[PDB]
This record gives C-alpha cells, structure tokens and sequence, in this order.
C-alpha cells in the first residue's frame, strides 16, 4: 500500500488584525489515502463550526483539502490544526502563527 | 490565456456494508463548478458557481445520470481490481479518474487527458495522442486489450476534442466576469529577527488568481535559491490564492535582496526591495 | 459537461 503523509498549512484568509471577522485555513495536501481527521482548535479546545472543500487530487494522484472557520484574532487567544492520518503514530498540531 | 476544463473522481470501498464513499468535482481552471457526493442527501449533480446556474434542469438532469453511471463503473471496477490483484475483501481501496482538455488563448484545442489509478498508484493512461494506452502493469494490461476492444480511444478523443472545448468555451463566455478576470497579486515584504546577526525576509503574494505564480528571490541581481523557504501555492477560501517566499540574510544586508513575482495578471514582473 | 461514452469498467 503506498501511503504520503498530509503536509499542513494554517493561515487566515484576509491578513491578521483584532476585532475583524476573518477566516481561520488548515490546507492538508499531498496525503494517500483519503481519510483523514482535520480539526481547528481555539485555545486547545476543538472549534464545532466547521466546514471543509470536495475532496480532490493532484496529478500525483494526492489528496487535498481545505478546512475552514470564521474567526476573530486576539493578542490572548491561540490557534491551532490538529491532523490524524493513518501515517501519523500522534495526531500533529501546527500552530497558526500570523507571520507564515 | 490558456484554459481547462477538469472533472475529477474518488471511489472508496467500504468493506463490511454498502457501496463506495464516490465524490466527483469540476473545474474550469482553477474555479470549482460542479460537484456529487454519495453521503449527501440530493443525489444530484450540484453547482458550485454562479455561472453554471444559467443552466436549465436539462442539463441538471443529464449530468446527474452521467455522475451516477461514472460510480456505478467505479464500483464495479473495485470489485474487478480486488480479482485482479489477489486482495481480500478486508481492506478499503481507491480508485481515482481524471480527465478533461486543455485550450490556447485562441481557445483552440491542445492538449486531452484521460488517467486512471488505483490505490494511489497509475494504473492505464491515454497518451497525448488520444490514440493509445500507458499500462503500468500486468493488471493494466488486460484492461487496455479490453478498452482496445471497445474502441475506448476513439469515443474518448471525439469527447476531448470536441464536447469538452464547446463546452468549455460556454462556461468561459457565461463565467466571463469572473473566469475571464485575472487577479494580480497583492505584493508585501516581512522583516523577522532570529537572533543579532540573522534576519529572515518574507515575500508575500496574496489574492492572486488563477493560482499559476513565480516568485523568487535574487542577491545583488542574481539568483539566489540557497537559505530560501517557498510554501506550496493556497487556496484563500474565497476563490483567490496564496503564496510566500522567505530568504535568510546576515542582519543589514537587507538592500542587496530583491523579490521577482511573475503573474499572468501582471504586465510585467513586479520587483520589491525591503525598505 | 461530463462525458458519456467511453467512460467503461476496468
């Protein structure tokens, strides 16, 4: 069975100020096979609003996907993706840092 | 410029009950059009632009009997890899198709494509020709004399250089507002200091579309790829694209580093300077 | 629009 391990991306979608309803992304790419558990944290603790695209694929034949939330960045709160694969022996999280 | 249109497909299996997980998605560039879900509860084709709304319940309708017909050949074909390779009825497996054409600024034909996988693997390919088939294995094999048979290439090659350039072309005249707009980047330069002597520079493109980009960085007006950092190309979430590069530079030099965006949206390439 | 024929089982 070949098996590709998700590459993570999390980012807003407009760039990051306070007060302003904004777009938390966690973009997984370049995973085999399709399953996959993405979740969006808020201080740790799991984000229950959230949406994702229709699965699709590279012409390497990889997955990719798209999750996303509406938010608000503040100075105090911390943000994060939390991603399980079959590759993965412990769920990773990356942190969402508004300089990358 | 040049166009396409692509429509994708996944089947998974789903052992112990039932018919495979099957999504199928459209795309003319990089803009989703359509979409099918098997877990969802419409059980029809659905749009996923504004502009493939203009379309009547007729073409509703007929493309929701062609997405049903593609999953019904993806699980039987599922069922006929399993033979093909001695596998146990235990395990989930994939199959994945893709196809579709691509257009010249003249929206003229150039190029068709048709490829099939299984488990992540290539598995029977068309060539550029349209005219004969890329098996990777035995399994492979026996599908092409199969297809040959059948005449599957020819079918295939009248949909690619006919049906598919009408209708793309169509979707492009009725999308126009937005598929024929491109979005240039919005372009800024980042400064961070890792330690007194290290400094990292971030260039940013932002807003872009369609999702094709350049950037790169030069030293003194030459390349420089060494101690560089470039993030895979991201969807924003509202159509528009991402991308950065970043650049290691010993702290003060910051001057001698220029960043080089190319962009279809651009008339010429955009230069920044950390200032 | 979607393809019709030519579209057949592995």
């Amino acid at each position: 069975m070949i098996q590709r391990t998700p590459k993570i991306q999390v980012y807003s979608r407009h760039p990051a100020e306070n007060g302003k309803s904004n777009f938390l992304n966690c973009y997984v790419s370049g995973f085999h096979p399709s399953d996959i558990e993405v979740d969006l944290l808020k201080n740790g603790e799991r984000i229950e609003k959230v949406e994702h695209s229709d699965l699709s694929f590279s012409k390497d034949w990889s997955f990719y996907l798209l999750y996303y939330t509406e938010f608000t960045p503040t100075e105090k709160d911390e943000y994060a993706c939390r991603v399980n694969h079959v590759t993965l022996s412990q769920p990773k999280i990356v942190k969402w840092d508004r300089d990358m | 410029g040049s166009h396409s249109m692509r429509y994708f497909f996944t089947s998974v299996s789903r052992p112990g009950r039932g018919e495979p997980r099957f999504i199928a998605v459209g795309y003319v560039d990089d803009t989703q059009f359509v979409r099918f879900d098997s877990d969802a509860a419409s059980q029809r084709m659905e749009p996923r632009a504004p502009w493939i709304e203009q379309e009547g319940p007729e073409y509703w309708d007929g493309e929701t009997r062609k997405v049903k017909a593609h999953s019904q050949t993806h699980r039987v074909d599922l069922g006929t890899l399993r033979g093909y390779y001695n596998q146990s009825e235990a395990g989930s497996h994939t199959v994945q198709r893709m196809y579709g054409c691509d257009v010249g600024s003249d929206w003229r034909f150039l190029r068709g494509y048709h490829q099939y996988a299984y488990d992540g693997k290539d598995y029977i390919a068309l060539k550029e020709d349209l005219r004969s088939w890329t098996a990777a294995d035995m399994a492979a094999q026996t599908t092409k004399h199969k297809w040959e048979a059948a005449h599957v290439a020819e079918q295939l090659r009248a949909y690619l250089e006919g049906t598919c350039v009408e209708w793309l072309r169509r979707y492009l005249e009725n999308g126009k507002e937005t598929l024929q707009r491109t979005d240039a980047p919005k372009t800024h330069m980042t400064h961070h200091a890792v330690s007194d002597h290290e400094a990292t520079l971030r260039c940013w493109a932002l807003s872009f579309y369609p999702a094709e980009i350049t950037l790169t960085w030069q030293r003194d007006g030459e390349d420089q790829t060494q101690d560089t950092e470039l993030v895979e190309t991201r969807p924003a979430g509202d159509g528009t694209f991402q991308k950065w590069v970043a650049v290691v530079v010993p702290s003060g030099q910051e001057q001698r580093y220029t960043c080089h965006v190319q962009h279809e949206g651009l008339p010429k390439p955009l230069t920044l300077r950390w200032e | 629009e979607l393809a019709g024929l030519g579209i057949n089982t592995v």
